[PDB]
DNA sequence: CGGCCGCTACGTATC
């Protein structure tokens, strides 16, 4: 399953 | 230097899907929907904040033209002893807008505009405890004012809070809370540790029974405390050079609890 | 019960062939030191014959003695929350880590049984 | 969309003629009629704010050509700490008037002429616990002064702070509490939702003893439950396809409370 | 017996 | 306190001088058996004074022993009710 | 709407 880098999260958000 | 890469992976931080996260998302989708004020209780290591923080990952803001933003989900947290200056202070600049000196009836006129036009649907407030006893009431109108549902998170000692008051205890009565991990499902979550975020270069077998006794004993069900202890023990492994955990290795980092 | 099933003191239990006689009657003979198993006897030709070794579903890993089961179900039935295997587990463990002349007087009565083995 | 429509319907809101809200209605002409100053008191889900707006929108105010209006009735809502300036803002708001800067006597000056120019017979000030203490020399006054039957809408709160000031307390003497639904009572208003509220297209059966025994148990008897309950229940069901609220579905409503 | 909307109510307000 | 207030055991006590001497101190003298009126002294002159009597505002023609007070306002803190 | 079946709760007896 996909499992999300917490830092990769923050460069994403808006 | 390969040993290295892998190192930088293990000290970060990911979002797992789980069946509380999963839940959350189900049944906030439902208040956004309703437009119900609510509030999420726990303990303080079961993953409220992260469960949170991938609902406020999901429903992105959808910028269009030269128009403000359109925020479904304002996702805050308040600083101690958080006053009525604060708690507009905060939702002004996540809706991306600059505040400046003025008094106290200009923060809320103020809030009251950036809420309306750009598309607010849910306010979710971390460590609601935070909040000074006389700013529930501008949460409280905010609520019945706007067509917005207004979600509490906190532990057990907010509701000793709430309870102080009938007029918030009542508005924010419906809740879902947070559990501790057993049985079959602290089981099943152990393999994906091991398969999902640790991915060691060879598998460790954590769900094998003396794995699970030791585990059990040092993480008592708490998810921050499985996502702790396993990066601790995997760091470990690999700085000695091992391509797995095992029982003494493992059972040296539980002894620091 | 059907779907092979018997609850007793809240657990619920489990057996390897019991499912084949949902709706009957059986004598479940069981250890007040350790309640995670049930051995089940059941009446045939006016005699008992063995017929399972019956285990509280999810605790198969787990020990439970019945003045612990019994003190956690009260606790429970006080607490106001729901009745499971895991539930009546959960309404232990806390009370187990967190003393009281009882639970002195059984550590100190447990460290006798253990130099018995 | 024909379940999009009732999800649009149902989350809104209404008023129904009770007999809490009836009472109250005979009571405030009493009151206004007599010019006799007052105070409604009760715990927070029985439906006091309805009950004055239910009032405020009856009693229409009265226009005639090129005066300010005619306005026998003011209802206005105090936001926390509010302090003398804050209430003159609001009642000259609420008159119509634009409030330009000025000292605090400039305010209670302009406050009593569109009081007296625009007529009113009664003024209701809800959440009247969040008035600041000084506040209420500024309300006496305007009782004293002008023909005016002011009335306090509030919670058990309101009384410990009234009665911290013997010339408010002896003033604000006469009361009508608002109570808890039960018996018959609370039996004949679950009928009155499921036919003049909810509009599902078969009978629900709402008032049957297995229903009332889930109902009084969620409920308590407060009418802002009883609300908030079947109309969760309602939303919930429809998007699941039912004609009907059942035992099941109506429990998984009740369990969150 | 009549029943209101809390919506229609403030439309049909001064 | 201000207004004349007094707080005793949970309950609110107020009286027919003592909002003259707010923010002083004074000497309660009570009865164990029924405390909804209490004996309020004051000191002048080093020298103790009777000031007035008080009573427990709304429950005048009631009566409570101050172990029925106590064990009522245990069982509200444990409901987590107002007292 | 009515009947049958596991888990708690009250009453009684004895060392
Ligand atoms: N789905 C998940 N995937 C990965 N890690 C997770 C997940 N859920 C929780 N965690 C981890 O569990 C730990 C608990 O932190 P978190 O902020 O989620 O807890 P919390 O219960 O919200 O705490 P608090 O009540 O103090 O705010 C963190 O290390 C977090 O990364
Ligand atoms: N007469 C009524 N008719 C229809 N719905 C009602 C009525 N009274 C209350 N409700 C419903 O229940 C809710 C009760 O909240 P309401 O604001 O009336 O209570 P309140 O007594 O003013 O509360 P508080 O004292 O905490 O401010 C309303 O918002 C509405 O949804
Ligand atoms: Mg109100």
């Amino acid at each position: 399953i996909e499992v999300w880098d917490y830092e990769q999260l923050r460069e994403e958000y808006g | 230097e390969w040993l290295q890469a892998e190192i930088a992976r293990l000290k970060g931080k990911s979002i797992v899907p789980l069946q509380q996260v999963k839940t959350l998302h189900d049944w906030l989708d439902g208040k956004r929907k309703a437009r119900k004020s609510c509030r999420v209780v726990g303990e303080s290591r079961t993953g409220k904040t992260v469960a949170c923080d991938a609902y406020r990952y999901r429903h992105k803001p959808q910028q269009e033209a030269g128009r403000p933003p359109t925020v479904p989900v304002v996702y805050i947290r308040p600083h101690q002893k958080c006053g009525p200056k604060d708690l507009f202070k905060k939702i002004t600049e996540y809706l991306k807008y600059r505040v400046t000196k003025g008094t106290v009836s200009d923060f809320r006129d103020r809030t009251i505009e950036v809420l309306k036009g750009c598309g607010v649907e849910m306010l979710i407030i971390d460590e609601a405890d935070r909040l000074k006893p006389e700013t529930f009431a501008d949460v409280r109108d905010i609520a019945e004012d706007l067509g917005i549902a207004v979600v509490l998170v906190g532990t057990d000692r907010l509701d000793a809070v709430i309870k102080r008051d009938e007029q918030v205890l009542e508005r924010f009565r419906a809740h879902l809370r947070f559990g501790k991990l057993s049985g079959e499902d602290f089981k099943n979550t152990v393999e994906m540790w091991e398969q999902m975020v640790l991915k060691l270069p060879v598998s460790s077998n954590l769900k094998s029974k003396e794995m699970l006794r030791i585990l059990t004993s040092a993480t008592e069900g708490y998810i921050g405390r499985l996502d702790e202890i396993l990066r601790e023990a995997a760091i470990r492994s690999l700085s000695r050079g091992l391509k797995k955990i095992d029982k003494a290795v493992l059972q040296e980092v539980a002894k620091e609890y | 019960q059907r779907g092979g099933c018997l609850q007793f003191q809240n657990l619920m239990y489990r057996g390897e062939y019991l499912a084949g006689y949902a709706g009957e009657t059986v004598n479940l003979r069981f250890d007040p030191r350790d309640i995670t198993t049930i051995l089940v006897y059941r009446q045939e030709n006016n005699q008992e014959v063995f017929l399972t070794r019956a285990h509280a579903q999810g605790l198969e890993t787990e020990q439970l003695a019945l003045d612990e089961a019994e003190a956690a179900s009260r606790r429970l039935r006080t607490a106001g929350k729901t009745i499971s295997n895991q539930s009546l587990l959960q309404e232990v463990v806390d009370r187990d880590a967190l003393k009281e002349r009882q639970k002195l007087e059984q550590t100190v009565l447990r460290s006798a049984a253990v130099d018995e083995s």
